């Protein structure tokens, strides 16, 4: 349904800093409460955050749900090795959920 | 001034959906008196149009001789204001738009014949009953077509009998002497009470607002018993009202 | 439940058997009338409702009972017209899911058959209710909080309250009628468009005006009617009638009798003639003569 | 407990109908909504639809409704996704992520890196 893309494709940054994932929705969906997905690197993804701005069940205090409407901007206060992995913004209330472009954190090639 | 003309033999309608063949059935029904004074209102186009909110009373025998539908539909209501739920009739295109809602009404309600409808019903609040069908002016639009209507409301129902016939000559400027029964077109399940009747006139612009030639007659019915002569086909070819004359009682 | 969806039902041919059929629709019990009678009765301005029920609390909000949900979400008089239809929405509400907040903490009890659109935080204590829910003041709506865990306990039920307005206006909602199919040239009872009667039915050659649907003769009996199913027009003639007469040479002069059927066709009468069928009516072998 | 092991990665000759298996455990199928999602190699996942598993009722994704045939058995607690007929284009990562209209992640499968090639 609604196209979801979170800027950027990879936020190359040092761990422990605050960051945001700006998911771009073609149609503004605050009623979606979209289910942010944090893809575990090479593993089965864990839902990053559900409720768009509401936090995920059993998510660390650093992971904070934020953003609504056409732009969901998920705020993570401290980057960790788990943060150094692919993300996804996925529709929660909206059916045919659409996965985001993905975001990644890195420092060196 | 209301020009008063004799009704001659006019205003007869089919009482019910009974096929009666060559039998002289008698019923006491709300009927237009034979050879009765009826007020004639002339609308020729300053504006000669008149849109008085005439009292509906028990019933009305409306007839229009217009060549073009300058007047389309009518407004019926108890008080004809926003608080009152008033029914609307309009012959726009192929839809009657029978709407019964609490309608705020313009002081001079006109429709664009070439609209201005949102002004004539200002408030669409509290809509209850809405029906749309083929236009009530189902007649085709040297002669001038005549559309006769009888409007009644009873038993939580609004009953309309109508018959449309072409008239060849305008020289009489009155209802021609002939017998025609107004068939039952629709029965409206609405049950709102109506005490005053206002014609819905359509004036687009100078065509401030001018239109074609029209003449509409309004007459009031009263209880009366009639001998209706059904024929072998069931059509009421003619009828005699006992009341009018001593001879008529004897028949 | 706090803002439950009042609905109006009109111009309806509605069969309620389908609702009874579904196993999830285990509850269709009616405080108003029997469901079997309901399928036949006609009502107008039918009220239907939309609300989410845990089933643990439905007994409190059940008609004839009052609970804090009933006292706040929806007050309902002890007498209830129509049925309470409850089916499990266990899955759709599970996962969890807390959107359908329903009023449990309001200042005063509400009136029966009333929906409270606006949320009123409980004016409990003398201290002002500033700052929404807080001290001495509590938010009315409680998140319905249905999870897979709450799927079992407080089982989610998709429940509709059906309270028909008891045909105060002309009844606009009811079920199927007029099932029987028609036959011709037979003495049969008929209920054409609800018009009861008995007679022999044949196609009517006589025309009907388009508005005209039924035909009345000089005697005002029914002689023709446009078929409710089809525009085909049926003459209705009363079933054959007549009086019987017995010819006897005297009891002492033998006991043989001759029966005369007055004013009826000989082909029309079998030995089955029904009224007075007790007599064998002899047989066709017995000489049968058609007289004026 | 609620853990889901999917079918292992399998080399598959293109053009045969294969039912991939996703194990279910420690949950009531009606009580816990199951969904279906697949990732083609090297980009975000694609939805296959969500299944009502108590009735084993899978409403497939509009992109994959009829494209793949999804089945599962609540009693056996193991999915049997016919996937219509597996084709060379169907080579993708398949994840048995539980979820409903809310599209939550719940518990994913271990991953099905089926490479449909001879
Ligand atoms: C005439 O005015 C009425 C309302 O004043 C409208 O009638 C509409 O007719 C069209 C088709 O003819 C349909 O959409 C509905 O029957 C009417 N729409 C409504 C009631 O909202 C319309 O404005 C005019 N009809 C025309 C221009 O054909
Ligand atoms: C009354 O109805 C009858 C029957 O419909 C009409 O009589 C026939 O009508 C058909 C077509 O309507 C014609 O083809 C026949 O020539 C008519 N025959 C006769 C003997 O009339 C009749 O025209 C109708 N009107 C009147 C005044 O009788
Ligand atoms: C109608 O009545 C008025 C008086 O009320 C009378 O002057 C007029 O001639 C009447 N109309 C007729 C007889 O056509
Ligand atoms: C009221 O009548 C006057 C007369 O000219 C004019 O404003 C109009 O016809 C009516 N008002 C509206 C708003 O149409
Ligand atoms: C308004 O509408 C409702 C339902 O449409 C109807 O019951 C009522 O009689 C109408 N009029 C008023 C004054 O409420
Ligand atoms: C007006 O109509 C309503 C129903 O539409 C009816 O209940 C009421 O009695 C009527 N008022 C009268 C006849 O004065
Ligand atoms: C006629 O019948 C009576 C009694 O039934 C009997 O007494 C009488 O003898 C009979 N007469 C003849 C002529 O059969």
């Amino acid at each position: 349904e609604i196209v979801l893309t979170q800027s950027p494709g990879t936020l190359s940054l040092s761990p422990g800093g605050r960051a945001t994932l700006s998911c771009r929705a073609s149609q503004s969906v605050s009623s979606s409460y979209l289910a942010w997905y944090q893809q575990k690197p090479g593993q089965a993804p864990r839902l990053l955050i559900y409720g768009a701005s509401s936090r995920a069940t059993g998510i660390p205090d650093r992971f904070s749900g934020s953003g609504s409407g056409t732009d969901f901007t998920l705020t993570i206060s401290r980057l960790e090795p788990e943060d150094f992995a692919v993300y996804y913004c996925q529709q929660y209330g909206s059916s045919p959920p659409t996965f985001g472009q993905g975001t990644k954190v890195e420092i060196k090639r | 001034p209301p020009a008063y003309t004799n009704s001659f033999t006019r205003g007869v309608y089919y009482p019910d959906k009974v096929f009666r063949s060559s039998v002289l059935h008698s019923t006491q029904d709300l009927f237009l008196p034979f050879f009765s004074n009826v007020t004639w209102f002339h609308v020729i186009s300053t504006k000669r149009f008149d849109n008085p909110v005439l009292p509906f009373n028990d019933g009305v025998y409306f007839a229009s001789i217009e060549k073009s539908n300058i007047i389309r539909g009518w407004i019926f209501g108890t008080t004809l204001d926003s608080k009152t739920q008033s029914l609307l009739i309009v012959n726009n295109a192929t839809n009657v738009v029978i709407k019964v809602c609490e309608f705020q009404f313009c002081n001079d309600p006109f429709l664009d014949h070439k609209e201005s409808e949102f002004r004539v019903y200002s408030s669409a609040n509290n809509c209850t009953f809405e029906y749309v069908s083929q236009p009530f002016l189902m007649d085709l639009e040297n002669f001038k077509n005549l559309r006769e209507f009888v409007f009644k409301n009873i038993d939580g129902y609004f009953k309309i009998y109508s018959k449309h016939t072409p008239i060849i000559v305008r020289e009489p400027e009155d209802l021609p002497q002939g017998f025609s029964a107004l068939e039952p077109l629709v029965d409206l399940p609405i049950g709102i009470n109506i005490t005053r009747f206002q014609t819905l006139l359509a004036l687009h612009r100078s065509y401030g607002w001018t239109a074609g030639a029209a003449a509409y007659y309004v007459g009031y019915l009263q209880p009366r018993t009639f001998l209706l002569k059904y024929n072998e086909n069931g059509t009421i070819t003619d009828a005699v009202d006992c009341a009018l004359d001593p001879l008529s009682e004897t028949k | 439940v706090y803002a439950w969806n009042r609905k109006r039902i009109s111009n309806c041919v509605a069969d309620y058997s389908v609702l009874y059929n579904l196993a999830p629709f285990f509850t269709f019990k009616c405080y108003g009338v029997s469901p079997t009678k309901l399928n036949d009765l006609c009502f107008t301005n039918v009220y239907a409702d939309s609300f989410v029920i845990r089933g643990d609390e439905v007994r409190q909000i059940a008609p004839g009972q009052t609970g804090n949900i009933a006292d706040y979400n929806y007050k309902l008089p002890d007498d209830f017209t129509g049925c309470v239809i409850a089916w499990n929405s266990n899955k759709l509400d599970s996962k969890g899911n807390y959107n359908y907040l329903y009023r449990l903490f309001r200042k005063s009890n509400l009136k029966p058959f009333e929906r409270d659109i606006s949320t009123e935080i409980y004016q409990a204590g003398n201290k002002p209710c500033n700052g929404v829910a807080g001290f001495n003041c509590y938010f009315p709506l409680r998140s319905y909080s249905f999870r897979p865990t709450y799927g079992v306990g407080h089982q989610p039920y998709r429940v509709v309250v059906l309270s028909f307005e008891l045909l105060h206006a002309p009844a606009t909602v009811c079920g199927p009628k007029k099932s029987t199919n028609l036959v011709k040239n037979k003495c049969v009872n008929f209920n054409f468009n609800g018009l009861k009667g008995t007679g022999v039915l044949t196609e009517s050659n006589k025309k009907f005006l388009p508005f005209q649907q039924f035909g009345r003769d000089i005697a005002d009996t029914t002689d023709a009617v446009r078929d409710p199913q089809t525009l085909e027009i049926l003459d209705i003639t009363p079933c054959s009638f007549g009086g019987v007469s017995v010819i006897t040479p005297g009891t002492n002069t033998s006991n043989q009798v001759a029966v005369l059927y007055q004013g009826v066709n000989c082909t029309e009468v079998p030995v089955a003639i029904q009224l007075t069928p007790t007599w064998r009516v002899y047989s066709t072998g017995s000489n049968v003569f058609q007289t004026r | 407990e609620v853990q889901l092991v999917q079918s292992g990665a399998e080399v598959k000759k293109p053009g045969e109908s294969l039912k991939i298996s996703c194990k279910g455990s420690g949950f009531s199928f009606t009580s816990y909504w199951i969904g279906w999602v697949r990732q083609m190699p090297g980009k975000g996942l694609e939805w296959m639809g969500i299944i009502y598993p108590g009735d084993s009722d899978t409403r497939y994704s509009p992109s994959f409704q009829g494209q793949v045939t999804i089945s599962a058995d609540k009693s056996i607690s193991t999915a049997y996704l016919q996937w219509s007929s597996l084709k060379a284009s169907d080579t993708a990562m398949y994840y048995c992520a539980r979820g409903g209209y809310e599209d939550v992640f719940d518990i994913w499968g271990q991953g099905t890196m089926v490479t449909v090639s001879s």
